RNA sequence: GGAGAGGUA
């Protein structure tokens, strides 16, 4: 992270495509360098079809610049989480905000 | 455009005597420069006898030199030159410049 | 006159378990600064390490792969052993084994040690297990080196993953001089250095060692 | 505003310490500054050129 | 080593024929199965060529007078 | 993993003898600036030797004042005094004096020989007198001493110059032992008083300062 | 080999 950002930091990381942002607040039901599941939070869930939110991570993968990419969780188990969170860390991002 | 004697170096970027940059033009911002090689015996001594670096020290647009300590040197040497009003070992007398280094140190 | 004081080692103040202090007294008008700035040198400069070098897991080939299990990418359990600390009595290589399964962190006492291979950090984190059934084994490699040497400029299976050495137990040496107390003298100085280690070596040691570097070196020009 | 926030913490507020040098281990004159940045390895790189 | 040319220049004031009589005599020495006037020092012929110069000992005339000095003992060396 | 490189060779040029310029290599990266500068400090800071300490004149009382007969100042005579160079044996403290008249350069050879002290530079001009007329006699009280102190430290007084040493100087440049260029070579240029040869100052700077830290071996 | 786009000093 910069010791001295300007406070545009969260909006342009999570505006941004790389980090894997949670869609509705959850709780860690399952972990891993590759994947994350999501129990979802009984109220944002669907009255039909419950199921549970999934994420797949982009491992190494060659960028346009020839920079590998890939993606860390974090996260650890029976974390909660909300809605619009940041939940894998993308290339130069610490936290869901930019570092470059 | 120079000539110059090489010197090896176990790096990946050309050395360069800072003194010659302002002849060059050349901030180190990330410029790039190029290096050629002369293969005949004819070309190695006009070389040495024409665009030694050592050669060229007047610019021939006027009689100005072109080796002007740039920036840095100038800044040490003015700030040595100079004298506070009242400063530790005032007012003593030595016995020439050897002995004000050995002072200094 | 044209005599000098020999300064002794008067005591050493194990501050803490890393940092410590160390007194040396007297010594001759001019000579603190001499003998503080050399010693400093030295000692940020050549001390025997014992750093890892090599390891080998079970189950991957090459260090860009993940591990199912494991929460991290082996670049990160790689990045976090080699800031290890450890001291190794008698052999100038060993081979030390991890073996672990179950959910949890993975310290490093989790290691199955031997007698003469000591850890000065238990509790030094590595990698968290996030499943029972999912087990780590690998084998690590320590030598015993100097300085810092990268992996690239040394010197077999596909197996074999190597990391850079920093056999260096120091960290941070600092120094002061001041008056002393001697029965009746002025300018009669008293050094004092500080320093602060991972945690791995003995202060006195370390300076017997770099004294005795230093004095070696210097016999050279003695004698020419 | 810096100012207080420095005088928070233990350091000199006029921001420029005393430093040693390496070498020689003598004391620099004329205090200097020193502090913290942030810096960026950019995309340009020697073994490319 | 070889830093400078101004005493050469001083020989021979002109800068330029500097080059070719420096050259000749290189030329000479190199593949040319001749021998130096100074002790060489590990150093390379062009470098030989101009100490020589320097020491006035070789210039352009004196280079004349030995090419045509050889060339009469060659012709004489057919016999 | 206990085992560095000691230099070799360890070879000399001599400039005039008062002047040398020594070349150590190939050492160990980094040793070269602990090394030089160590030695450096030693030598020029703490070093045995006795130089002047101070002088009376016999018909001056004050130093803001003039002889006559004399070409030049009190100062200027001061420094030239300053200047000196003396070698004394187990006499801590002497005291010479320098009787003499007549126009001349009066120079070093001058002064009464006092046996065992011996003067290094008999060449060395002291003052000149104008009037063959007129005389000057002083009394120069020399005493041992190891650095240098100034006047303000403490019938007139000059500043000691114990030290016999006069410049010095290093500048570590690469090297290779056929690989492994990261190395480095010390170059110290000398110049001594002459009291001494500087080979010889220089082991005996390196005696002092590896003598000092004995206890630990 | 030639076009077009972008980029550095
Ligand atoms: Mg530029």
């Amino acid at each position: 992270k910069p010791l001295v950002g300007t406070g545009m930091e969260r909006a342009v990381a999570v505006d941004s495509g790389v980090t894997a942002v949670a869609k509705r607040g959850g709780v860690v039901q399952y972990v891993d360098a590759s994947r994350i599941v999501i129990k979802v939070n009984e109220d944002e869930m669907y009255p039909g079809e419950a199921g549970i939110d999934i994420y797949n991570l982009t491992k190494y993968t060659r960028s346009n610049q020839n920079t590998c990419i890939n993606q860390m969780p974090c996260v650890s188990l029976g974390e909660p989480v909300e809605r619009g969170d940041v939940l894998a860390d993308g290339p130069s991002t610490d936290l869901g905000e930019l570092a470059l | 455009i120079q000539a110059f004697e090489p010197v090896l170096i176990e790096g990946k970027a050309i050395q360069l005597h800072p003194l010659v940059c302002a002849a060059y033009n050349a901030d180190f911002d990330g410029d790039q420069m190029a290096v050629h090689v002369p293969l005949t015996l004819e070309a190695q001594l006009e070389a040495r006898a024409l665009m030694m670096s050592t050669n060229n020290i007047l610019s021939p647009a006027n009689g100005e030199p072109i080796i002007v300590p740039s920036q840095d040197v100038v800044l040490g040497l003015y700030y040595m030159t100079r004298d506070c009003v009242n400063a530790k070992g005032e007012g003593m007398v030595l016995t020439g410049p050897k002995e004000a280094e050995r002072l200094y140190r | 006159v044209t005599e000098f004081l020999k300064p002794r080692l008067v005591d050493i103040e194990q501050v803490s378990s890393t940092h410590a202090k160390v007194t040396l007294e007297p010594l001759e008008r001019g000579f603190g600064h001499t003998l503080g700035n050399a010693l400093r040198r030295i000692l940020l400069s050549s001390m025997p390490g014992c750093a890892v070098t090599e390891v080998e897991i079970d189950g991957v080939l090459h260090e860009y792969s993940t591990k199912e299990g494991v929460q991290e990418d082996i670049l990160e359990i790689l990045l976090n052993l080699k800031g290890l600390a450890v001291r190794v009595q008698g052999k100038d290589e060993v081979i030390l084994t991890l073996n672990k399964s179950g959910i949890g962190p993975v310290t490093a006492a989790d290691i199955t040690h031997d007698g003469d291979v000591e850890i000065v950090k238990p509790q030094h984190v590595i990698c968290h297990l996030t499943d029972e059934n999912a087990s780590i084994s690998m084998r690590i490699k320590v030598q015993r080196g100097r300085g810092y040497v990268p992996a690239s400029t040394r010197i077999r299976p596909i197996g074999r993953l190597l990391v850079d050495a920093c056999y260096s137990p120091v960290e941070r040496i600092a120094y002061n001089v001041e008056a002393a107390r001697v029965e009746q003298r002025t300018d009669l100085d008293k050094l004092v250095i500080e320093m602060e280690t991972n945690g791995t070596i003995d202060p006195e040691e370390a300076i017997r060692r770099a004294a005795t570097i230093l004095a070696e070196q210097l016999e050279a020009f003695v004698d020419l | 505003e810096i100012k207080e926030l420095l005088k928070l913490g233990d350091l000199p507020t006029s921001g420029q310490i005393r430093l040693y040098d390496g070498r020689t281990g003598e004391q620099f004159e004329r205090p200097v500054t020193v502090g913290y940045m942030y810096m960026l390895k950019l995309n340009h790189l020697v073994d490319d050129k | 080593a070889r830093v400078t040319v101004q005493d050469a220049v001083e020989k021979i004031g002109n800068r330029f024929d500097l080059v070719l009589v420096a050259a000749r005599r290189a030329r000479q020495m190199q593949v040319g199965g001749k021998d130096p006037l100074v002790p060489e020092e590990n150093d390379k012929t062009t470098v030989i060529a101009l100490r020589e110069i320097e020491e006035g000992l070789i210039n352009n005339q004196i280079l004349d007078v030995r090419e045509r000095q050889e060339q009469q003992e060659q012709e004489a060396a057919e016999l």
